């Protein structure tokens, strides 16, 4: 930032870019090192009523794997999912 | 319209894709007729090969054939037909429609122990 | 045989008449949570942690005390069984002191473990907790009675197994306290076993106090030599030093108790 | 009792593979002492080869001795190709290790081990 | 001059990581993932966290997912700066190394402001993230993102149209698409060959279905198109970072199951249940229900996956770590046939290889 | 301070020439900074 | 169960169950179990004779096209008489899906090498030789990949200790890095962490 | 055929890389661990464990840490049955000894027995 | 509240000091034995006992969330003061 | 949703062919790269003057460990061994006993700083804010055992650094 305008013009010409609009060295624009004290929100389970743990027990709703075939018609052939949809070329910048 | 590139490296553009797919699908059905009828691999592969061969016989356009075979480029559809042919030739020699070669031990797939 | 058929979650089990609900659930490998029930003490039924739904019954039953009738389907994991367990754990933890770091029972606490397994993850108690005066019952049992949850395993051990009749409850309601009511010293030959069965850290070992912690201890199974009873023990060590001696359950010797010299 | 083999149907083919592996190690040892420039003799390295073969001489299972021949060929392949350094070749010769007490009495003197 | 055979001997950083995971709890085994792909720390944290959360049947809160995607793309910038600049440093272009490691240093300051460590943060945890963003962090991430496109522009000014750089990369390490699928390649190693596959599109995780970005697809399979794919993934990562900064929601940052994520210290010091849960999560740890998952993310080196096996206890029964560098360095011998000795260093460059994730 | 310098140059210390008996004229040391200035110098706070 | 519970994906669960039936009835010679987890992953537990017929099928069938080997793994479970569990993780880019092919072996039974199906496996099962001692027959170059060159034993077996049996130090007498029987200045402190209470009643095993 | 018949006893001691000192001098102990009497839960008494005999732990001269020379000091193996543990100990050449599983015997409980008319099993307090 | 053994070695707040015939003092030869000289058992005994008018008092150590977990101390015994189990601050019912 | 890097077919008219030939023979992109390097020659460098100028940190920073005290002189550590239970590298060794006034206090609090992975799980496991991982990173040694901290060294680090540690905790405890 402390560079003179001759060196700044030489530098912008040699790079081909405006280098003062986007400095890679940081100055007063960055955040303060001392901040106001935060006040963080609490989650949806901070309720005094209708908040039983069994109605939101994630780990105890996990079941053992459903054994589909165990060794102790004209049914359609299946795939593990539908086939993947073809990706669309970018409208933003396809390089085309 | 003569597609210039498939986009995939090493996968060259097929000049006549419909004739190649017809030859590959009829050759798959030729190999696949040598499998017993109670083998589910024969029934499922005859079913999907007849679907693909009917779609190839019912579409002159290459792009629309790509959109309704639903397998990407037409050359990787050709490659998957060749892969299915090689698989059927291997499945003849494996004979995997047979019963289970051996039961597992009693707690072989019991998790947790 | 005159075995009656009952159901634990639909699974049929043939039980002897007089068997409680908790033992019938034990027979299928389910362990109903408990604080006042102990299989070598008399049935108390006063912590209400074992409340379980019998289906087609609009009231949970104390499984430690209720005998099974023929044809019951014990729902050990239904929704109102779990609501009962969370409610009872909430009341057990309402007045309980935040002493888990400075408590010798931490890591091996029944109250901590089945708070984790059967109760809620948080608190609704926005009040002040009670604080109980400590007692002095000897050089073996450190007594911090704020941690007491009034399960009366003290009293049933001292009355029924040690045969002493010095422990009891004084007061009434939330002010009810466990102790001897006087400066009396509970020195039996079996006095340290009340350290074992107290589910909380209200009764702890005064020699073992603060020195170790259960997860870091190694558990060597071994034999008492202080008498010719041959009590089975756990010598729990830590980094090559003997930390304490616990009992092993052996039904034919020392059922799960040891003497104070052994301990 | 009917198991799947690895290379050998029985102990005869297995002993044949053991015998070919001993031949290959015996041929390799002077090249190993030369190119690693070891401070041992060819007699001493061949005695270490014989010691490593006679350590496993009690085995009567064809699959176990198949895997022992496989691991010996892996050791030899890592020695012919210079993949081991001098340190990995000389780890067979426990030179910096103090001799262990062998009788009851000196094991009683030095500590608690049986 | 020609390379007939390339035999990469590895294990020089095999440290037995995933046997050491078998004796430690899930929280305790989290910081091993910082040190596998040790330029892609929070991405491996995210992969392990998603594995554990998939086995736990819980989900992070939305703000945790947005923070994870934000720092995953900051991490992607870190790894592609390391990749491009050391790939150029080994060839000989030593100068954009130094030019880009100041932006790299500022992103390490972002890590240190959010966690306290410059590299191994242990910040993305199963349940969410460990701690909320400090006040003023997102403004500085905006001030970084506002300027980072010019840094990519001057990197690309040095290397891309340079004829010496093109002569080191244009016909080097050409991989066909079928061989790249057969050798188990992933990431740029697929997408340089024209394979339209990115896990943040196809099998999307935390909020990547809600951010909008493009996927750079190569056309020749060489070192040069993989270079251009990594430069354009820096571009698209800046795009995702802008969308994450604008769409960051309020709310909590851990899952509000105190049997999985530890409670706040204000309620740990006040509530009995929270002190019990704090105790048991920091001594025993939470129990994971028994099962084996394979959870994979699109790390900046490729598909980074965990095959994680729980037996019910609070410690993993097994934790296999699928890393992209293992398959890429297995494909090194095919990719270097018919090339030269100074081309093998470009092939070990274009395969972004970090031997912590190769050797574990 | 010099807030016109870029962030990293904007705060510095000129170490003493003698600390705890040691001649620190040429032997300056990063651990010579007391902890009350160590927040300010390492930019943990805005406040000296 | 909205905020904190992982939402169940029923469509993928149904599709993976149907495809698991499909694989189990195309290949009854080898498929022993088919299961789908609650987080919707398909496991095909097969006999070890069918490593090549199953994995080629999934690589080459037009409704499978699992053209990618993501990961190959062994798991040592010592209470099983076939203590090693070989786990293949496959990716179909066409059908956007993952499958898991699990099989078994012990120390002496060789598994057939899957390098002819997926070349990706060339190092992976080589790692399974180095870490577990599972031999792979018809492997191109089977040797150690991660352990040191003189290493004895297989480290990721669960009867193998955390530290080894030997450790290295430089010895100035022989001017050489040497291996000696391991001594630790501080023993690794074993923590018994498991709670004596049941955590997941859905996973309760029946008693004896 | 493609199968051979091996009637020999299963032994893999030459293949596991274990030094002979930690094969023929160690005593494996196969046991169900006793319930911790600090607690009433039984979820740790479900499985079989193979441990080894403890060796010397000494004081580190620098810090006082517990130094060991035993590699098998922290090795606890878990088995579903007793026979799996015995087969695994015999497979590895470890001389073992087996304790039997000690279950608690079925108790006879009655809440009404606390209030008997004539028996000693009355409670004097509640 | 440090003191010194007859060997001239400082005794820690734990009470650790090496014996005279212990060789391990040789580690401090030419160097120093580092002890902390602020013994906490002497510093907490300098705190005055807090007179309160209630029967049960709460203690969190001061600082709110910066202290220890808030515990509740009973003060019914007039023989003994009631000590915080974490911080060691002691309390007395003034009646 | 994707883009094609390097799929430009270059123009073959005499203008563009002469442009590419002038680039080949007259080295235009090489002068472009020289110009970018020359443009960095006249920028101010990013080099701070260590030891006199320090790298920026935050109050979350995880440096040298310290045991803290209450604002009465009593040490906060009540020997609960949560820090050594959560310690992913097992750097912490703790032995405890009741001291002469019956308080639950440690007699051994060792941290091996050469096992420590500096992840700060100990200071978030700690329920009384006793162990912290403070702000010091400039504590390199000439000897390995000078990084094997005992309780005396950690308490001295706490007494040394408390004026900074307490203000960092004051800055950050609302995020915890
Ligand atoms: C061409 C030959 C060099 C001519 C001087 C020169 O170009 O100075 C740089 C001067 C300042 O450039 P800048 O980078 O924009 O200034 C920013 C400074 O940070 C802003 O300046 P500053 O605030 O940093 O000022 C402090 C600086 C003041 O700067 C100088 O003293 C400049 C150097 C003078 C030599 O003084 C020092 O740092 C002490 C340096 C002492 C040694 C200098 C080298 C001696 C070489 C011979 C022995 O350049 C110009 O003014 C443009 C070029 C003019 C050339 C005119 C024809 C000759
Ligand atoms: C009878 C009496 C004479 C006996 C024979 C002596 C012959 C002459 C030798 C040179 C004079 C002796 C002193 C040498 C230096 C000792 C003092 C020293 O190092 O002071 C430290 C000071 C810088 O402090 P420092 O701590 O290093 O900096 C930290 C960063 N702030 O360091 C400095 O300020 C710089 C020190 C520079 C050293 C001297 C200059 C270089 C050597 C010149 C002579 C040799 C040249 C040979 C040809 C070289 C190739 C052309
Ligand atoms: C420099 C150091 C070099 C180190 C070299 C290490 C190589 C170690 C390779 C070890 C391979 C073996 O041990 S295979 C041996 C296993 N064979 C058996 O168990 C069957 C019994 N074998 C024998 O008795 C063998 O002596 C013979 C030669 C096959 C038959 O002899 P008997 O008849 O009379
Ligand atoms: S008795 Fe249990 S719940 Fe109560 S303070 Fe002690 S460890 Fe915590
Ligand atoms: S002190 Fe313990 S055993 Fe006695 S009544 Fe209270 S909780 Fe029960
Ligand atoms: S920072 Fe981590 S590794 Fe270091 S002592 Fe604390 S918990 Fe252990
Ligand atoms: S430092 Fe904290 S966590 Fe560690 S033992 Fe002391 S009080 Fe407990
Ligand atoms: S256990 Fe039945 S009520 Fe206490
Ligand atoms: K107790
Ligand atoms: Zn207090």
């Amino acid at each position: 930032a402390s560079a003179t305008r001759l060196i700044q013009g030489l530098r912008n010409w040699a790079s081909g870019r405006d280098l003062q609009a986007k400095l890679q060295l940081r100055y007063q624009e960055i955040s303060k090192r001392t901040q106001p004290p935060p006040k963080l929100p609490v989650g949806p389970s901070h309720r005094l009523s209708n908040n039983y743990y069994c109605a939101r027990d994630g780990r105890r709703e996990a079941m053992p794997p459903s054994i589909v075939m165990s060794s102790q018609s004209e049914k359609k052939a299946v795939s593990p999912a539908p086939p993947i949809k073809r990706w669309e070329l970018s409208q933003d910048e396809p390089y085309l | 319209l003569l597609k210039k590139t498939t986009g995939l490296v090493g996968l060259a553009v097929c000049e006549t894709p419909h004739e190649r797919l017809k030859i590959l699908y009829t050759k798959i059905l030729d190999v696949l007729g040598h499998i017993p009828k109670n083998a589910a691999y024969r029934k499922y592969t005859e079913q999907i090969t007849n679907e693909k061969l009917s779609i190839v016989k019912a579409e002159p356009d290459v792009k629309k054939l790509e959109e309704q075979l639903q397998g990407g480029q037409i050359e990787e559809v050709i490659l998957q037909a060749e892969n299915e042919l090689s698989l059927a030739r291997k499945m003849i020699q494996w004979k995997p429609w047979e019963p289970l070669v051996e039961e597992p031990p009693a707690s072989q797939w019991k998790w947790p122990i | 045989s005159n075995l009656i058929e009952v159901f634990v979650d639909g699974q049929s089990v043939m039980v002897e008449p007089g068997t409680t609900v908790l033992q019938a659930c034990e027979k299928v490998g389910m362990q109903i949570p408990r604080f006042c029930y102990h299989e070598r003490l008399s049935v108390a039924g006063n912590c209400r942690m074992c409340l379980v739904e019998i289906e087609k019954a609009p009231k949970v039953v104390a499984a430690c005390a209720m005998p099974v009738m023929k044809g019951w389907n014990i729902l050990t994991n239904s929704e109102k069984t779990k609501k009962a367990r969370e409610g009872v754990m909430e009341f057990l933890l309402a007045n309980h002191p935040l002493d888990c770091p400075i408590c010798d029972q931490g890591g091996e606490c029944d109250l901590q473990d089945q708070s984790m397994m059967f109760g809620s993850d948080r608190s609704r108690f926005l009040e002040g907790k009670r604080a109980v005066e400590d007692k002095n019952i000897g050089p073996l049992v450190k007594t911090i009675m704020t941690r007491c949850i009034q399960c009366t395993r003290c009293i049933r051990f001292a009355s029924e197994i040690a045969g002493v009749d010095d422990l009891g409850t004084t007061g009434r309601g939330n002010d009810m306290q466990v102790g001897t009511y006087i400066e009396k010293m509970f020195m039996s030959e079996l006095s340290g076993n009340i350290i074992d069965i107290c589910p909380v850290g209200a009764l702890t070992s005064k020699p073992y106090a603060f020195t170790a912690r259960p997860w870091e201890t190694r558990k060597t199974e071994s034999i008492d030599v202080m008498d010719a009873v041959g009590s089975n023990i756990v010598v729990s060590t830590r980094t090559g030093e003997v930390m304490r001696i616990l009992p092993r359950m052996h039904e034919d010797i020392n059922e799960e108790w040891i003497s104070d010299k052994t301990r | 009792t009917s198991v799947k083999p690895i290379f050998s149907r029985d102990m005869n083919e297995a002993k044949r593979r053991v015998r070919e592996l001993y031949r290959a190690w015996y041929r390799e040892v002077p090249n190993t002492v030369h190119l690693f420039q070891l401070d041992i003799s060819v007699k001493q390295g061949r005695d270490k080869v014989r010691e490593m073969f006679k350590k496993n001489a009690h085995v009567t299972d064809p699959r176990v001795v198949d895997l022992l021949v496989i691991k010996g060929k892996m050791e030899l392949e890592e020695t012919i190709n210079v993949w081991k350094q001098r340190t990995h070749v000389m780890r067979f010769f426990h030179e910096t290790e103090a001799p262990r007490p062998k009788d009851f009495l000196s094991k009683f003197y030095v500590g608690h081990d049986p | 001059e020609m390379v007939r055979k390339c035999d990469p001997h590895i294990g020089l950083l095999h440290r037995g990581t995933e046997k050491l995971i078998e004796y430690k709890t899930y929280l305790q085994a989290l910081p091993y993932f910082d040190r596998l792909d040790y330029v892609s720390m929070m991405c491996n944290e995210q992969a392990y966290s998603l594995a554990v959360e998939k086995l736990l049947n819980i989900q992070p809160p939305p703000r945790a997912q947005w923070i994870r995607v934000l720092f995953g793309e900051i991490t992607r910038l870190l790894n592609h700066i390391m990749a491009v600049t050391t790939h150029a440093l080994d060839i000989g272009a030593m100068t954009p190394f130094f030019w880009m490691f100041e932006e790299r240093e500022k992103m390490f300051e972002f890590y240190e402001r959010v966690s306290g460590a410059r590299m191994h943060a242990a910040y993305v945890r199963p349940g969410g993230v460990h701690q909320d963003l400090p006040l003023g962090l997102m403004d500085d991430i905006y001030e970084f993102s506002k300027n980072f496109s010019l840094r990519i522009d001057e990197l690309e000014e040095m290397l891309t149209n340079n004829r010496i750089w093109r002569n080191r990369t244009v016909d080097i390490g050409v991989v066909t698409a079928e061989d790249a699928l057969n050798y188990g390649f992933s990431g740029v190693m697929l997408r340089g060959s024209g394979i339209q596959w990115d896990l943040r599109k196809t099998q999307p995780y935390d909020v990547y279905d809600q951010v909008e970005f493009d996927v750079p697809i190569g056309s020749r399979g060489d070192c040069y198109d993989r270079y251009l794919c990594r430069v354009e993934e820096m571009r698209q990562s800046i795009r995702i970072i802008s969308q994450c900064l604008n769409k960051m929601p309020p709310g909590e940052i851990k899952v509000d199951d105190a049997k999985v994520s530890p409670p706040k210290r204000a309620e740990m010091k006040t509530s009995m249940e929270s002190l019990i849960h704090h105790f048991k999560l920091y001594t025993e740890g939470y129990q994971v229900p028994p099962g084996a998952t394979y959870t994979a993310i699109e790390a900046p080196k490729g598909e980074f996956g965990v095959y994680l096996v729980s037996d019910g206890s609070s410690r993993p029964y097994r934790c296999k770590i699928k890393a992209p560098g293992f398959a890429h360095l297995a494909g090194l011998d095919k990719m270097s046939k018919g090339h030269m000795l100074a081309d093998v260093v470009a092939i070990i460059g274009t395969q972004d290889i970090v031997f912590g994730e190769v050797d574990r | 301070e010099d807030n016109k310098q870029f962030f990293g140059r904007h705060r510095w210390v000129i170490y003493t020439t003698e600390m705890n008996g040691k001649n620190t004229f040429w032997d300056v040391d990063g651990s010579m900074v007391p902890p009350e200035w160590h927040r300010w110098l390492h930019c943990m706070t805005d406040d000296p | 169960t909205r905020p904190t519970v992982r939402p169940r994906n029923d469509v993928a669960h149904k599709q993976l169950s149907a495809f698991g039936e499909y694989v189990a009835e195309i290949l009854p010679k080898y498929v022993q179990q088919v299961q789908v987890s609650c987080f919707s992953e398909l496991e095909i537990c097969i006999h070890p004779d069918g490593v090549i017929p199953v994995l080629t099928f999934l690589r080459d069938h037009s409704n499978a096209q699992f053209k990618s080997l993501a990961d190959l793994t062994a798991v040592d479970i010592p209470t099983r008489q076939n203590r090693f569990e070989i786990v293949y993780n496959l990716l179909s880019l066409r059908f956007n899906s993952r499958i898991r092919v699990k099989t078994y072996t012990d120390e002496l039974t060789p598994v057939e090498s899957s390098v002819s199906v997926y070349k990706a496996a060339n190092w992976y099962e080589r790692e399974i030789w180095d870490m577990f001692g599972v031999f792979f027959a018809n492997h191109p170059d089977l040797r150690r990949i991660l352990t040191d060159y003189g290493f004895e034993g297989h480290p990721f077996r669960k009867d193998f200790p955390l530290s080894g049996y030997v450790e290295l130090r430089y010895d100035d007498e022989v001017k050489r890095v040497v291996a000696e029987p391991v001594e630790l200045a501080q023993e690794f402190r074993k923590f018994d962490l498991n709670s004596p209470w049941e955590a997941f009643p859905a996973y309760r095993q029946p008693p004896e | 055929t493609q199968l051979i018949t091996v009637d020999e006893k299963l032994d893999i001691t030459t293949l596991t890389g274990v030094p002979e000192e930690h094969i023929k001098t160690r005593k494996a102990r196969i046991f169900v661990p006793a319930r911790n009497n600090m607690q009433s839960g039984v979820n740790n008494t479900k499985k079989w464990k193979m441990e080894f005999d403890t060796r010397e732990r000494w004081e580190n001269p620098l810090m006082g840490w517990a130094s060991t020379a035993d590699p098998l000091s922290n090795l606890v193996l878990t088995f579903s049955t007793k026979e799996d543990a015995i087969a695994f100990a015999e497979k590895n050449g470890w001389s073992y000894d087996v304790e039997e599983r000690k279950v608690p015997k079925p108790k006879s409980k009655s809440y009404g027995a606390n209030f008997s008319w004539n028996k000693r099993t009355r409670v004097s307090t509640k | 509240g440090v003191r010194t053994s007859p060997t001239g070695e400082k005794v820690t707040h734990t009470g650790q000091v090496y014996d005279d015939e212990d060789y391990r003092r040789v580690r401090f030869v030419g160097r120093q034995k580092e002890v902390n000289e602020n013994f906490a058992i002497d510093l907490i005994a300098e705190q005055p006992v807090s007179q309160v008018g209630s029967r049960v008092i709460s203690c969190d150590g001061g600082g709110g969330a910066l202290g220890h977990p808030r515990v509740y101390i009973n003060l019914d015994k007039e023989t003994k003061t009631g000590t915080c189990g974490y911080c060691g601050l002691q309390f007395r019912q003034q009646h | 949703t994707y883009k094609y890097v390097n799929l430009r077919e270059p123009s073959m008219d005499m203008k563009s062919v002469t442009d590419r030939a002038a680039q080949t023979l007259l080295w235009t992109e090489l002068i472009r790269g020289l110009g970018m390097t020359l443009s960095y020659l006249f920028r101010e460098p990013a080099t701070i003057n260590y030891p006199f100028e320090k790298g920026p940190l935050s109050p979350r920073f995880r440096g040298e460990h310290a045991l803290r005290r209450y604002p009465s002189g009593e040490e906060r550590c009540i020997a609960c061994k949560l820090c050594e239970a959560v310690c992913p590298a097992q750097a912490i060794t703790i032995e405890a006993e009741p001291r002469a006034d019956g308080s639950r206090r440690t007699t051994r609090y060792d941290i091996d700083m050469t096992k420590c992975i500096y992840c700060g799980f100990c200071q978030e496991a700690c329920p009384v804010d006793a162990i912290v991982e403070g702000p010091n990173f400039e504590f390199s040694t000439e000897t390995h055992e000078e990084l094997l901290y005992n309780k005396e060294k950690l308490l001295n680090n706490g007494d040394k650094w408390e004026a900074e540690i307490a203000a960092n905790i004051q800055a950050d405890y609302l995020y915890r």
